[PDB]
């Protein structure tokens, strides 16, 4: 039983290392990066600094693991549940492709992808950080191409602010768990270096909301 | 894998010494470690044991409380601190690794050993003889007996067969009954029952000569046999 | 002319098959499950003396 | 069109030939056999230490050692008899979805969403578990790694194809193509001559490891197939889909032997395995539980009721002494 | 023992205690139902609140003896044994509730204000540990005090819940004083905890790093302030007057002070016991999901 007595000790040491690893792994933020491909997620990945690509970065003493699954090219129904438990879903949508087509224009592709992800059964308590790319290009394009081409029910001047607000509201209305989860919209900036700050603020708010839901006062 | 010992030499009675065992070639932090000793032309005799993570420490009852065992995992160094030395502590000391999980061979690799000269209940394992002459190509069977039945309730019989060639360090051959060690030719085999145990060697070559030892783990302290020397 | 040629070749290879019928193959599973029934430790409970769990 | 019509007529006449010569259903012959009653199994051992969803497990060839893969990037080898953790292996990719135990116990091959099958050597001189080799060449997520021997392994993927590898070289020896969906499971035959893989195209296919040819195709499910395993005699195999129907097909009859569905179960099957005699088909279901079906009478003759989350993986020992089940609640339970 | 008039006091005590009893019974039954039937998983705060519900349920079960005693003839018909049982059980359940509310405030403070990400939800183990320690200490004190009073105390009569001298029993007086001081310490802990929680929630909401759910933080801060105020108004006046109660109860004095002391003590017990009925309602109202469920069902 001496050999067994040493085996039990070895298993106990293994289990304590496992506990330490779990404690370390529970202290990090998990983000799932999603988009329509032509939404410029590569720009977001660059600003943060085949198959699944993990990006690790530290910001204000907070560790972020962002998982990009754009290079999977497989049915999401089989592996999306693997991300049940991520802190947030970072969705990217391009504003320039409101008129360009892939049949059907790419803007409806992005909107229905967002509707599918936001209403996924594995994603009910997880928040979505929404990024709107190609701000300057979208502002410049609408000076000659009206937004009516994309949305026929839209009624407003072809200015950047009104069209962008309408697009954001249209994305917002896709949410059906208006009280369970929340949608976090941002307009991407190039030289301001504020996207990472927005992600940090959003994940901090998510953590605070989970703590408050736990405590029972909220 | 290379375990190298240092600290040997000649010391006066009543002094204190320190033996170092430096490991290079394996995960020292995942291996329990035994200190064993062998008196000049007398036989092997276990000294101490320290488990992985320095949790469990065992000393031989004859020297318990008079030696000390230390471990450095960030440096991979085993220390044996010896406080007072009589005329019996003179011997060759060996540093053995031992990893314990289901199916492991916990006496696989032995160190080269270091010599020390000092100026002037427990299970009993007895080996039948001390010198047996034989010629190459003839099967040789060695036997030894234990007091208790080493067959534990697990079904495992904690019997170990080692070989020490002239001028070399001990090498593991069998670790429970018939489980060959790593790198040992398949001509050796082992069997027995409860207390009576036999090691059989078929197609014996010239390099198989040396002193064979049978040991039991089963409990601490670990006790060695007399040691049967094959002659040629 | 050659896009489905591999498909039709594979389907043709799936036609010339040594067809052993469902009644000639159900008795095989029946015999296998009857001949190994006593050796199955979960179909028939094992005595607790030999049980390692 | 010519190829479409030719394929359609081939399918029509082969289906007509298969149906016309079919004698009778499995139940029509096996009705006279007495049932097994209730298979009451209790949790003998509970293995704790995984701190995330458990996605796969494989029994050792000695019916005593276990390997289990968890979503937190840990591969744990347990001693099933005493609940001792023999080994703990940190995976490079945390997104592991399947993995297996070598028939000799010297290796373990394991992988997932990283498109790589990483192979680890257990019986090393260094006392640890090193990564023996990374097998790469798949463009979709990996499922059902299964060693043939110490140096040869078959893996399925979401590339609609399976691959037979050579661990000494690291090159894809054989490629099996023809599926029109994510191949989610495979099972090696007992005699190491054939294997069967089920895909997301609601079909399974029997493939030959040496010829690489499509020996058989099997249909009958309505949704994607999640799990597959061979009957111990190597002449039948059972599939479980998201339809919540388990089906037993015969390799030689080319027609499904029996259906293992009930009206109360709505969620699909996650894992499938047989007992040693091929009498008790165990099926780990999506809701919380595992069902013990009588593989001849299609009756739920026992239920394993633990696992407060989805049961993801099942395993039966080679001698049949126990059954280990892993679930999404990070707990492995052994039942006997 | 002046045989004073108490008919109006008996009526007001009876009515108020009956209302408190029925409200606490319904509220604590609903709380038990929501904590068991629909709550599969429990955290430390939920375990604490379940135990608070149990203690309040026992106190509510104690109350009908009080109301029947006060309504029948202001006299105790049964033996002194049941009188002592109820008198000790009411107070021990009340102090269990107070201690557990203090622990709820403490762990809420550690979980909201200073917690960074999580604690892997393993705080439950110490929750059951502290709960068992507190309950065992409470039952031990209850048993020892009742077994001392029933045997060593020779004062057996047909009056219950009445004013008594503590010359024959000074250990009960000193233990009451210790209970009051430990309650005041617990209340200081509670007030600091909830003030800090509210201030932190207000500063987070006023920072407004984010448009979404910035008004829920202000709501939660208001809820923290509201629960603090409710605890204060329910408990502080009673333990403020109990000091004078003990001071007058341990020395000889004319009963003219004693009637007003007894009346004030009864009113303060009413205030304290009204928390037993309020406590589940605070959890029902302040929980966003439960509040929405109530709104949609009604
Ligand atoms: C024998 C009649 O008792 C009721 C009452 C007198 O009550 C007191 O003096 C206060 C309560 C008290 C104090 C000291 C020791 C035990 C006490 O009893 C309750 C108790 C039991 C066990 C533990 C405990 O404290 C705990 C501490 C830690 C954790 C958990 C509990 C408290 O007399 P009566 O009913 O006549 O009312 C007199 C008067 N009207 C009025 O209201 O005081």
């Amino acid at each position: 039983s001496a050999e067994d007595k040493a085996a039990v000790e070895r298993s106990k040491m293994i289990d304590r290392n496992l506990r330490e690893d779990g404690e370390k792994a529970a202290r990090e933020v998990k983000l799932l990066l999603l988009g329509a491909g032509e939404s410029g997620k590569s720009t977001i990945v660059k600003q943060m600094k085949t198959g699944i690509v993990e990006t690790h970065f530290t910001f204000k003493d907070l560790h972020f693991k962002m998982f990009d699954v754009g290079g999977q090219r497989s049915e999401r129904k089989k592996w999306i549940h693997c991300f049940e438990g991520v802190t947030a879903i970072i969705f990217c949508v391009a504003l320039s492709d409101y008129d360009l087509v892939l049949e059907m224009n790419r803007m409806h592709e992005s909107m229905k992808l967002f509707d599918s992800i936001c209403n996924n059964k594995w994603f009910t308590d997880t928040s979505i950080i929404l990024f709107l790319n190609k701000k300057d290009l979208f502002e410049e394009k609408i000076k000659k191409s009206p937004l009516t081409i994309c949305y026929p029910e839209y009624a407003g001047s072809n200015t950047y602010e009104e069209a962008a607000a309408y697009i954001q509201c249209q994305f917002e209305d896709l949410n059906k768990r208006k009280d369970t989860k929340e949608i976090y919209t941002h307009f991407t900036c190039a030289t301001d270096t504020k996207n990472v700050q927005f992600v940090f603020d959003a994940v901090t708010d998510v953590i605070i909301k989970n703590n408050l839901k736990d405590c029972g006062l909220f | 894998v290379q375990l190298v010992e240092s600290g040997g030499g000649l010391v006066q009675p009543g002094g204190s010494r320190k033996l170092s065992c430096s490991a290079s070639g394996f995960a020292f932090s995942s291996f329990g470690m035994h200190w064993v000793r062998q008196a000049p032309e007398k036989g092997l005799e276990w000294v101490a044991y320290i488990s992985s993570g320095s949790g469990t420490i065992y000393y031989a009852d004859t020297v318990k409380g008079r030696f000390t065992i230390s471990r450095d995992d960030p440096k991979n160094t085993l220390f044996l601190q010896m406080t007072s030395l009589r005329s019996e502590d003179t011997a060759m000391y060996y540093c053995v690794r031992s990893i314990y999980y289901y199916g492991s061979s916990p006496f696989d690799f032995w160190g080269q050993g270091t010599t020390l000269t000092v100026s002037s209940s427990d299970i009993v394992m007895t080996q039948a003889t001390s010198s047996v002459p034989v010629t190459p190509g003839e099967s040789v069977s060695i036997s030894c007996r234990s007091s208790k039945s080493l067959l534990h309730s697990n079904g495992n019989t904690y019997l170990y067969w080692f070989l020490q060639r002239p001028g070399q360090s001990p090498q593991l051959l069998i670790y429970r009954m018939s489980n060959l060690a790593s790198g040992v030719p398949d001509r050796f085999s082992g069997s027995g029952s409860g207390t009576a145990f036999t090691l059989t060697i078929s197609r014996l070559e010239a390099e198989d000569v040396g002193v064979y030892y049978c040991m039991q783990h089963l409990e601490y302290p670990l006790t060695f046999g007399a040691g049967t020397k094959l002659e040629l | 002319i050659a896009q489905a040629r591999k498909l039709v070749e594979q389907l043709k290879m799936e036609a010339n098959i040594d067809r052993i019928k469902v009644s000639k193959a159900a008795a095989d599973l029946m015999a296998y499950c009857e001949a190994h029934a006593k050796e199955d430790p979960l179909l028939t409970p094992v005595p607790a003396s030999e049980n390692p769990f | 069109d010519q190829l479409r019509q030719e394929a359609e007529q081939l399918k029509n006449q082969i289906r007509d030939a298969r149906k016309a010569c079919a004698d009778a259903t499995l139940s029509q012959i096996t009705n006279n056999i007495d049932p097994v009653g209730r298979i009451q199994m209790r949790t003998r051992r509970t293995l704790r230490g995984h701190l995330a969803k458990i996605y796969a497990m494989h029994w050792g060839t000695d019916s005593r050692l276990l390997v289990s893969a968890s979503q937190d990037g840990k591969l744990i080898i347990w001693d099933s008899y005493t609940t001792n953790k023999v080994h703990a292996i940190p995976l490079r990719s945390s997104w592991v979805m399947t993995c297996a135990y070598a028939p000799s116990g010297n290796y373990v091959a394991c992988g997932g969403l990283d498109n790589i099958c990483s192979i680890y050597n257990l019986k090393t001189r260094e006392g640890n578990v090193r990564v023996s080799r990374e097998l790469a060449g798949h463009t979709g997520y990996l499922s059902c790694c299964r060693f043939l021997d110490d140096n040869q392994i078959v893996t399925s993927s979401g590339d609609t194809t399976c691959a037979l590898w050579d661990i000494e070289t690291g090159q894809q020896t054989t490629t099996f193509t023809g599926h029109t969906g994510d191949v989610m499971s495979l099972s090696l035959a007992p005699d190491t001559r054939l294997f069967v893989s089920g895909a997301c195209d609601a079909s399974a296919k029997l493939w030959d490891v040496r010829e690489g040819m499509c020996r058989q195709t099997f249909t009958g499910h309505e949704s994607d197939i999640n799990a597959i395993c061979f009957f111990p005699n190597g002449n039948a195999f059972a599939t479980g889909s998201d339809d919540a129907t388990c089906r037993l097909f015969d390799l030689r009859a080319d027609q499904e032997l029996m259906t293992y569905s009930h009206d109360n179960i709505i969620c699909g099957i996650t894992s499938v395995s047989f007992s040693k005699s091929g009498r008790l088909l165990l099926a780990g279901y999506d809701d919380f539980n595992c069902n013990v079906w009588d593989a001849l009478k299609a009756d739920r003759a026992g239920v394993l009721a633990g696992h407060d989350n989805r049961v993801s993986c099942l395993g039966v020992t080679d001698d049949g002494m126990a059954v280990a089940t892993g679930s999404w609640d990070s707990f492995l339970k052994i039942w006997n | 023992t002046c045989p004073m008039d108490e008919k109006l006091l008996s009526t007001v005590l009876t009515t108020s205690y009956s209302v408190i009893f029925i409200v606490g019974l319904v509220g604590n039954i609903i709380a038990l139902y929501v904590f068991l039937g629909i709550h599969r998983k429990r955290n430390s705060i939920q375990i604490y609140l379940l135990n608070v519900a149990i203690a309040d349920l026992l106190l509510i079960f104690c109350l009908p003896f009080r109301i029947m005693y006060h309504i029948n003839q202001n006299k105790w018909t049964l033996g002194v044994i049941l009188c002592k049982v109820v008198g000790t059980l009411f107070y021990m359940n009340m102090y269990i509730s107070i201690i557990l509310l203090g622990f709820i405030s403490l762990d809420r403070y550690i979980k909201i204000n200073r917690s960074i990400q999580q604690r892997k939800a393993i705080t439950t183990k110490q929750s059951i540990y502290v709960c068992c320690i507190v309950w065992m200490l409470a039952l031990g004190g209850f048993l020892t005090m009742i077994i001392l009073t029933l045997k060593k105390g020779g004062h057996n009569s047909t009056m219950c819940f009445h004013y008594r001298d503590k010359h024959n029993a000074k250990g009960e007086a000193i233990f009451n004083f210790i209970l009051v001081v430990m309650f005041w310490l617990i209340f200081l802990l509670i007030i600091l905890s909830y003030i800090k929680i509210g201030k932190n929630l207000l500063r987070i909401s006023k920072r407004r790093s984010k448009f979404p759910n910035s008004g829920k933080y202000a709501t939660t801060a208001r809820n923290s302030f509201i629960v603090l105020i409710i605890f204060t108004i329910c408990f502080v006046p009673y333990h403020a007057f109990r000091f004078i109660y003990i001071s007058s109860q341990l020395n000889v004095s004319s009963c003219y002070w004693k009637e007003i002391v007894h009346k004030t003590n009864e009113i303060m017990l009413v205030l304290s016991s009204f928390n037993s009925c309020l406590d589940p309602v605070m959890y029902f109202l302040m929980s966003s999901n439960i509040r929405k469920i109530m709104c949609q069902l009604l």
